[PDB]
């Protein structure tokens, strides 16, 4: 409605007899190709982005925001926890970092 | 000619492969709308007998 | 061919000229209609050979390759439901290129998404597209992958309702 793309703003010129409208927009580029999965399993839980993906480079398994590649490592702040394993299809096996981990520790 | 709708892609889609952005192009577009027309107005006295 | 007749017409001035402009117009109105509805991809997309969408079924609304016309079950019963100096003008786009355009914008929607509309077509899979929509209308992504398969399974029965819907109402 407002420009090919992810609309951002726009400005309005004015014209003889008319309007003309710069749409400003934001188009993706330089996509690159990831291995992903719909959750991850760890302690028998899945687990599953809160506002992300789950994105693989081949080894290493991180969390991106949808639009951007932006990888992270997977923790329980940006993840939530519904049910086991055995009902998602294509969970795959991935530890889930605790940031909580390392302060009761010391 | 019989003309070609668009250039051929195949999207290399499969079970468990997505394909994330790593960069991004702003880009500003032009729309070009009418608003209003002359505002002509005829004298039907004048134009038909004068 | 009275030329007795066209010589009193031309009394008449340009009135021809002004229906022949006016039918013009209405004519590239009618491909310019098309244009806008239609033609809004510039790259022709395909499905995969193997329709692997997590138990989602689209073969109603895919092209079917063993018909001629290259058209879905769907499109070609809708086709099947529709029945002195006049001319018609053929349309500028095909039952077969508007078929093509249909089939492109399938094939966009299923292997990439909304990401196509706003710039480069980016694969994903479609039980991950669907968790994108549901989360789009305020539900949670476990709910979709829970729940999967019966959603694919209502998907179907709903399209194969509307087929039958099409078929079975005048
Ligand atoms: C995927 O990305 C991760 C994160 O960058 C890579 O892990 C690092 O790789 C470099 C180079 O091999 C090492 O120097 C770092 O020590 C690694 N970090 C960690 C935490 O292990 C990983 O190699 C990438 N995998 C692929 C296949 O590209
Ligand atoms: C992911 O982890 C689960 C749990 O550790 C694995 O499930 C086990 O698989 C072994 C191998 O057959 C079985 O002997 C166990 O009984 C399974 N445990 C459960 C609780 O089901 C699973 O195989 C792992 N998957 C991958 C791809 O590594
Ligand atoms: C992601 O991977 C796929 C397949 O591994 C790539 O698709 C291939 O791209 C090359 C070059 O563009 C083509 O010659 C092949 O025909 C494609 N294969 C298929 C099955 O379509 C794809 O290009 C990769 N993505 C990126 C951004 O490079
Ligand atoms: C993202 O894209 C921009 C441009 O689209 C890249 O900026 C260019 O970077 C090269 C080398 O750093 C310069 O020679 C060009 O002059 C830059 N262009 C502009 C318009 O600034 C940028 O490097 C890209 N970033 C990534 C991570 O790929
Ligand atoms: C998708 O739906 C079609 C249409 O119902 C399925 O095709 C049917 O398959 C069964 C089993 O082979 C046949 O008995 C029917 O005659 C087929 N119907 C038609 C209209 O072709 C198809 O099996 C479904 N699944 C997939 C993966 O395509
Ligand atoms: C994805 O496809 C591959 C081969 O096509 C198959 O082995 C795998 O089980 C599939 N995974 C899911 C979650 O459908």
């Amino acid at each position: 409605f407002c420009g090919k793309g992810y609309h951002l703003m726009s400005f309005p010129q004015s014209a003889p007899h008319g309007v003309v409208f710069l749409h400003v927009t934001y188009v993706p580029a330089h996509e690159k190709n990831f291995t992903t999965a719909p959750a991850i399993c760890h302690d028998g839980k899945a687990h599953f982005p809160r506002e992300g993906v789950f994105v693989s480079n081949g080894t290493h398994w991180f969390v991106t925001q949808r639009n951007f590649y932006e990888p992270q490592i997977i923790t329980t702040d940006n993840t939530f926890v519904s049910g086991n394993c055995d009902v998602v299809i294509g969970i795959v096996n991935n530890t889930v970092y605790d940031p909580l981990q390392p302060e009761l520790d010391s | 000619y019989t003309m070609s709708l668009g250039a051929e892609n195949s999207v290399a889609y499969s079970n468990n492969s997505i394909a994330i952005p790593t960069n991004f192009t702003i880009s500003v577009t032009t729309e070009i709308l009418p608003v209003s027309m002359t505002k002509t107005s005829v004298d039907c006295t004048m134009y038909i007998c004068g | 061919d009275s030329t007795e007749c066209s010589n009193l017409l031309l009394q008449y001035g340009s009135f021809c000229t002004q229906l022949n402009r006016a039918l013009t117009g209405i004519a590239v109105e009618q491909d310019k209609n098309t244009q806008e509805v239609f033609a809004q991809v510039k790259q022709i997309y395909k499905t995969p050979p193997i329709k692997d969408f997590g138990g989602f079924n689209f073969s109603q609304i895919l092209p079917d390759p063993s018909k001629p016309s290259k058209r879905s079950p769907i499109e070609d019963l809708l086709f099947n439901k529709v029945t002195n100096g006049l001319t018609v003008l053929p349309p500028l786009l095909t039952d077969e290129m508007i078929a093509q355009y249909t089939s492109a914008l399938l094939a966009g929607t299923i292997t990439s998404g909304w990401t196509f509309g706003a710039g480069p077509a980016l694969q994903i899979p479609f039980p991950m597209q669907m968790a994108y929509r549901f989360n789009g209308i305020g539900v949670t992504q476990n709910v979709l992958y829970e729940n999967q398969k019966l959603i694919a399974n209502q998907f179907n029965s709903a399209i194969g309702k509307i087929q039958d819907s099409l078929s079975s109402t005048p």
